[PDB]
Parts: structure tokens; sequence; C-alpha cells
């Protein structure tokens, strides 16, 4: 199972 | 429901055959060497571990526990094992035959079993060999591997599933991919089955952050539809897609990107699929782009405007290919302050034998602001010089008794004058320390007739004169129309301020006076009365905020040409919590006021013909602690009919959350028997919890799933 | 009568001259926010100022929002309904932060045959929504004020 969540910079 | 959880959680503390040792060990005995009896008891920053035997190495910090019971600490899972074990210094607990569930003591609605469960604390993940999923005593699902996210670190693989049942597809199952790209991109692909058409669309989701913004993209792509084939057999091919794309950012400051595209197969598309970006509610897709450059003093943009027309009734459609707009401005020449607006455009057209257009307009405005501290007056003057080649007209003008022109110049001078005053008053009747305020507006515009007839109209609709809109200088939204103007404008608003100086109240009213008709030539307008000087536009607006949870709002406005209130819309609030809410609104716009604005079949068809008289009622309450139901109600009070209805029940629990959804629509009219018609949809979304940080209780979400979405009103 | 012409200016004395500053300072509400300051006689510094005294006044995020407020009986939108949100803070130098906020409806008539024109229309609209943020925001001051002296009290 995966886990989606917010974009951030690297 | 947080606390309620948090309640079951352990919480961590800031030397010595033997007993309590220290990570903590208590035990009945223990031979120390490594350590190896009875009531092992061991805790520590993540773990607690019992069992009636144990050993431990000292220098590695690894340790086995053989036929125990463990909880997390700070974190909600729990489980068992035939042998549990600490390797790579604390790094993973492993469990041989082992468990794990989010659930609290004693209450097992769910657990995972398998051969070997692998917690890793630096990874956020359990792995499981041989993994059994069980609701109750039962078994529901088996898998040769499984992960399970043990915190909020992103990972690739398949989410929950979803399902509904819709009177449109019947059954429907989404099966979501996530795929964990970089940190600031991602993708993800998900199967949506729907049994009426027998077969899988492909729902493509992508999404990035960038130096130039953030955006999201969307694929939806379904190879062939046995209910299209069936009604359009004349085709290539059943293809249905929606492609989307939504981009916006500012980089460096000064350049600012964003796009706002959608194309889709077909007219039918959006009352066919529900979706996560058009609507059943839409006419057309807006394909736009554009670039900027603006700075403190200046800007720039160039853009693209085009839109895909779904009803057959007209199929012109007109873009801008490209519009360029500039703005240029200078403050303190003297004692005036100055401006500058530019534009460039060409119009095309989908219809090959449509007029088609270039237009410049060029815009130099200079104004004298002057100010106390009971009033202002603001004059403005400006020209409004504009240039128009124009170019395919030889059908319009086979048509038509008035011709356009192949070359068009326009030049206006538009002058300006609006002045306001303020007053105060004490007040002792409604509380001590309460104060009035009253701000009287008078505005007078003058731009001269210019005959626009000449000029096809790519770009002008007729604006709606709300209380703001009373003090525009425009009539038309565009460049294609520009009224003559002759008119003074008054208003009057009043506030009310508390004794903390806040305002509590207030309420607008005001008129437009026009000395002479605000023509452009090309007026054709079909009101009720011949009326064109005078009182003739009225608009009022009121705003009471009655308490920190209490709010209402009002607006009317009134037109002397149409008899009757135009459009009018009121709303009372009642709001506590982000899940504790009640509104009532109300929205009316007469049938004359459809005549006058909206294409000549408005006023003939029955499904647009009555104009809109909608009661609206939206609700959101929490039931025990663990309960949430949210609803709306839409009805059409000239039909006596229903728009829109919807009921979402959501029961929510630490271990997991379920939510039912119903919506009930309009979604397009019969032809054959001038009847509206209707979608039904059920849908259900279950959800593990405890594993990650999410204690919601999932109103706010089930309030915008509707047709007429939820705004908050206060 | 009982009234009288407003006696105190509509921004505070105490806030005549201060800093603006924003995530996006050549953005439209930031222009909206310039020129509204400027139109009550405020002197603005920039971010970058040797200044410790003065006041600051902080935009953070806007939202806008175009919903469907309104259908037709084959359930096509009759209005569009737009919500534009603005948060805000007021720090002053030697005390707390006072958040405000800003909050403007608009609504319009859809027509699908002269799309073109209605998405004209709605840049129209919007540029005006910034406006009335602006003066929202700036009406929100002499409460910061009175907070401001409650405090101290």
């Amino acid at each position: 199972c995966g886990l989606k969540g917010p974009l951030y910079f690297p | 429901l947080a606390s309620q959880c948090m309640l079951g959680v352990p919480s961590y503390r800031p030397t010595i055959v033997f007993v309590d040792i220290m990570s903590r060990l208590q035990a009945d005995e223990v031979q120390l060497h490594t350590v190896d009896l009875g009531n092992v008891h061991y805790d520590d920053n993540q773990v607690i571990l019992k069992g009636p035997k144990g050993w431990a190495n000292l220098n590695t910090k690894d340790t086995n526990v053989w036929e125990g019971d463990y909880q997390m600490v700070g974190r909600q899972g729990r489980g068992k094992a035939d042998l549990m074990k600490q390797r790579g210094e604390n790094r993973y607990t492993i469990l041989d035959n082992g468990s794990f569930t989010s659930c609290l003591p004693g209450s097992d609605t769910w657990s995972v079993v398998g051969s070997e469960i692998i917690h890793d604390r630096e990874e956020q993940v359990a792995e499981i060999w041989n993994a059994r999923f069980k609701v109750g005593p039962v078994p529901i699902f088996y898998s040769p591997y499984l992960q399970l996210p043990v915190g909020d670190k992103r990972r690739s693989g398949f989410l929950i599933p979803n399902a509904k049942y819709t009177t449109t597809n019947y059954f429907e199952f989404y099966l979501p991919y996530y795929w964990n790209i970089a940190p600031n991109m991602d993708a993800t692909i998900t199967p949506h089955y729907m049994h009426r058409r027998g077969n899988i669309m492909w729902e493509n989701e992508f999404r990035y952050l960038s130096q130039a913004g953030a955006g999201l993209m969307e694929l939806d792509y379904l190879p062939s539809d046995k209910v299209y084939e069936d009604e359009h057999p004349n085709d290539d091919s059943s293809r249905r897609w929606l492609f989307y794309w939504n981009h916006s950012g500012v980089m460096d400051q000064v350049w600012r990107f964003n796009v706002d595209y959608t194309k889709v197969s077909d007219p039918s598309y959006f009352n066919d699929f529900d979706n996560k970006y058009g609507s059943s509610t839409d006419g057309y897709a807006t394909q736009k782009f554009s670039v900027g450059y603006a700075v403190q003093n200046f800007n720039a943009t160039v853009s693209t405007k085009q839109f895909q027309v779904f009803s057959e009734q007209n199929t012109s459609s007109y873009s801008a290919e490209p519009q360029l707009d500039v703005n240029y401005y200078q403050n303190d020449v003297g004692p005036f302050d100055t401006r500058i607006y530019g534009q460039a455009v060409h119009f095309v057209n989908t219809r090959d034998d449509m007029p088609e257009a270039t237009r410049v307009h060029l815009e130099p405005t200079i104004n004298l602001p002057l100010s106390n501290n009971w009033g202002s007056i603001n004059t403005e003057a400006k020209l409004l010089a504009t240039h128009y080649q124009q170019t395919n007209l030889d059908w319009y003008n086979s048509r038509n008794t008035t011709k356009l022109d192949e070359s068009v110049n326009r030049v206006m001078p538009q002058f300006k004058v609006d002045g306001k005053m303020v007053f105060e008053r004490d007040m002792e009747m409604l509380a001590p320390g309460y104060t009035q305020t009253l701000e009287p507006r008078a505005q007078y515009l003058y731009v001269p007739y210019r005959d626009q007839s000449d000029i096809y109209n790519y770009d002008s609709s007729l604006l709606q004169s709300d209380y703001s809109g009373l003090f525009r200088d425009r009539t038309y939204g565009g460049l294609d129309r520009i009224a003559s103007a002759n008119q003074v404008t008054t208003g009057v608003t009043s506030r009310i301020y508390d004794d903390a100086a806040v305002e509590r109240f207030n309420i607008s009213v005001g008129q437009i006076y026009y000395f002479t008709e605000s023509r452009t030539g090309d007026d054709n307008i079909t009101w009720e009365n011949d009326d064109k000087t005078g009182s003739l536009v009225w608009a009022g607006d009121t705003y009471w905020r009655i308490s920190e949870r209490w709010g209402l709002r009002g607006g009317i406005q009134y037109d002397t040409r149409l008899d009757n209130v135009a459009t009018s819309n009121s709303s009372i609030e009642y709001r506590r919590d982000e899940d504790r809410l009640v509104q009532l609104n109300y929205r009316y716009a007469s049938p004359e006021y459809i005549q006058a604005t909206l294409p000549k079949y408005y006023s003939t068809a029955e499904q647009y013909k009555n104009g809109i008289s909608q009661v609206g009622a939206v609700a959101s309450w929490p039931i025990a602690d663990r309960w949430s139901i949210v609803g709306a109600y839409y009805y059409d009070t000239n039909a006596n009919k229903q728009a829109d209805s919807m009921l979402g029940v959501q029961y929510s629990s630490c271990c997991y959350a379920i939510r039912v959804g119903y919506e009930r629509k309009l979604n397009g009219w019969d032809n054959d028997k001038q009847h509206a018609v209707y979608d039904n949809a059920i849908g259900f979304n279950i959800e593990l919890r405890g594993l990650s940080s999410n204690y919601g209780l999932g109103t706010q979400e089930m309030l915008r799933s509707n047709i007429l979405p939820y705004q908050n009103t206060l | 009568c009982g009234w009288h012409l407003r006696d105190t200016t509509q921004v505070p004395s105490t806030m005549k001259v201060m800093i603006l500053d924003s995530g996006d300072p050549n953005g439209p509400l930031s222009r909206a926010v310039r020129n509204q300051l400027r139109l009550n006689g405020v002197e603005l510094l920039d971010k970058e100022t040797t200044r410790k005294d003065v006041p600051s006044l902080r935009l953070g995020k806007v939202s806008i929002a175009k919903d469907t407020a309104s259908v037709f009986r084959n359930g096509q939108t009759a209005e569009y309904q737009m919500i534009m949100t603005v948060n805000a803070t007021v720090l002053i130098p030697g005390r707390d932060i006072y958040p405000i906020s800003a909050k403007v409806f608009r609504s319009f008539f859809d027509n699908p045959q002269m799309a073109l024109a209605k998405d004209n229309e709605q840049d129209m609209i919007v540029k005006e929504m910034y406006d009335r943020a602006a003066e929202q925001l700036i009406r929100k001051l002499p409460s910061i004020r009175a907070a401001d002296i409650r405090s101290d009290e």
C-alpha cells in the first residue's frame, strides 16, 4: 500500500 | 476523538542471577553474563514489550522476546508475536508469526497477520510476508507481500479503493496506484471500472512543484464505450477522454505563469462522468494560457483564450489568439497620478465563415485625488482610442442590413468625478460605546456617443449592476461595446461599530440616474419598458455579523426597465466549528432579467424561461463524538421541484473510518417529453486510522461534493 | 441631527508610517493595498528599511473560488458565485501580532455562446474584488489600535 501527501522542494 | 484515541496510547522518564534494569527492562528473574524470566516487561522511546521469556545483548542493544505482546509508545499501534525481536540498534522491530493493528487495547476491529512482519522505524513502514488482513475474526484478503505505511512519509503503491453505484454507470470501482516520483512531483494512476459501459477508464493524475509555480495535469481515457456507441453509432470509435492542466505561480517576484486548460472528447463527457475538475453544470470547457511580467510601476501579459462549447444550439465560438495587455503607472506627476492601459488582440472563430479581426486599444488616464479626514473627491479623464481591422466579412454582410466595415477607428473622451463623505454618531440606544457611521457617495460620469454597429461583438457581455457595480465606468465587460454615459450615481452606506471598534453591521442603498439614453448603436435590447432616462437602476446590499457564530447577508437589484426585481439573494448562517453549521440561502433572478440579458431562445425554452427562485439549506453536525452528518437540499420554488440534494454520513473511529455519501442532481433534459433528467449516486469510502496524522471528522469534504457546493458566509 | 463629520482619520495616527510586506509584491492585491494605503495618506517604507519603531502590514494567503450558485431546470449553471478571501496580519513593535482578514462575494450569470465575453467579465469582476478586499483590510485597522490600547490598559 502507498501513501499520498503534499509536494515540497528537495 | 483525537483525545479519546491518545487516551489509549502509552507515553514515555528522562543500573540493576537477580527486578528493574536500565531503555528499561523488568522481570521476576534475570541471569546476567548478555541477559536472560517471568513477568518480562521492556520499555523505550517507541515500544513496550511484554512476555514470559526474554533475552538481550547490552553492547549492541539487540533483543529477543518469546510468546509476547507489544504496544507502540506515543503512536497508536499494537499486536502479538510467537518470537518478537529488536535489530539494527532499535531501527527494526521484527515479528515471527506476528500481528499488527492500530486499534486501541481489546477493541479488535481489524488486524494484519503474517508469517513475518518487520516494522522499520527509519523508513516508516511495516512489511509483511504471507500477509492475511482480518476484519474481526475473518480474513478478508491475502498476499505474498504487503506493506503498511506506519507514519507520514510518502510511498509508492496502491491506495485504499472506493466504490459507488450511479444510475448513469451502475456499479463503479476505483483502484488508485500512487507513484512517489520525487519530493516535488508525483502521479496517481487509477483504473475506473464502470459496469454499464463494460470497460475500464484509465485516469492519470500528475502533480508538480517548480521555480515557475505548482500545477496539476489529468488525462482520463476510455478506449471504447458501449453506451455512447449505441447513441452515436456513426463515428470511427467510441473513445471517451478528458485532458486537464492547471498551473499557477510567480517566479523571481516578476514572471507570472498561469494555465487553466480543459479539453474533452465530446459535448456529453461531463453528463456521463462525474469528475474532479469539470461538472454536469458547465456548458463549455475553458482553454487558457498566460505569461506575464510585472513590476511596481509596469506590467505586460500575453495570453490565449479558447473555449470548447458543448451545446448544438449555436456552434460559433470566438477565441483571443493571442491577446496582449499592458499597464504603466506614474504617481505624483505634479499633483496628478497617471496610468496607461494598452491592449492588442486577434479574434478567431471555430466556424470558417464568421468575421475575424485584429484590435488595438490605447487608454491614457490622468486623475486628481483630493482628501480630508471626513471626505474625498476624485476626478479622472481618459481617451478610449481603438482601431479594428476586420476580415472574412462576405458571409455576414450578405445576411444583415447593417454591414461590418474592413477598418474602424473609435475615439472617445471619458470624464468622471467621484465624491465621498463620512459622518459619525455616538449611540446610547443599542449599547454604551457603540458608534454609527454614514457614508454618502455621488459620482458623475460622461462618455459621448459613437455608433459601434460596424464592429462585430467578439468580447462584450452586458455587466450586472450590484451595489459596487453602480459606480463602474462600463456597461459591458470587453471593448467591442462601450455605451454612452451621462449619469449621476448616488448611494449611501451606514455601518455600526461596537465598543471594540469592530464593524457589526452595514447596509448600502443606491441608484443610477440617466440624463440621456445609454447607447451603443447596436443596442437591440428586449426590455419590458420604453424607459430611457431617470432613476432606472437600483441596487442594495447588507451584512450583519450578528455574533462570532451568526451572520446574515442580502443583496437586491431592481431595474425599472424590467418593471421587476432583476436579481436578489440572501443567506443566514450559524457556524460554531468546522463540523457544526447551518446555512439557509435564497437566490432569485426574474423571467424579465433572463429575457433581457441572455440568448433569445432562453425566453422560449421552458428549462431557462422561468428564471431562478431557488431555496437552499445546508447543514453539518456531529452526532455523539464519532458520527458526522452533512446534508444539503436545493429547491426550485417556481417548478416546485428539487435542483440538488446531498446527504453524507461518516462514522469515525480511532482504528478506521467509513463514509457513505448520497447525491441526487439535475443532469439534463428529455427533448421527447419536456421534463428534467436526474442522476442518483451512492458512494462508499473506507479508511484505516491511527497509522498517520489524520483524525479529521470529514465534514468540509462532504459539503463541497455536490453541484451547488458550500461557501462559508460568516 | 446628533451626527457630525468624521474627526479621526480612517487609518490610526500610529499607523500613518508603516511597512508593507507580501510574498508577491507586484501582484493585484499588493497593488490594491498600495493604492488604498496611499489614498489614506499613509507613507510606505521598504521591507529592508533601518526603521524598527514603525508597524508593518503583511499580506498572507489569497484564495479565489468560482462555484455554481444557481442552476437552470436542466441542471446547467445559471449563476456563478465568486468568493475572494484574504488573510493578513499587523505586527506592532514591542507588542503581539494582530491577524485580520477580508472576504468578498460577487456573482454573475453564465452565457455559453458568449464564453470569451464572460471570461473578460470574470477578469473585470476579480479586479474589483481585490479593491474591496483592500478596503476591508483598511477598515479593520482602527480595531487593531483599539486592541493595542486595550492590551496596554
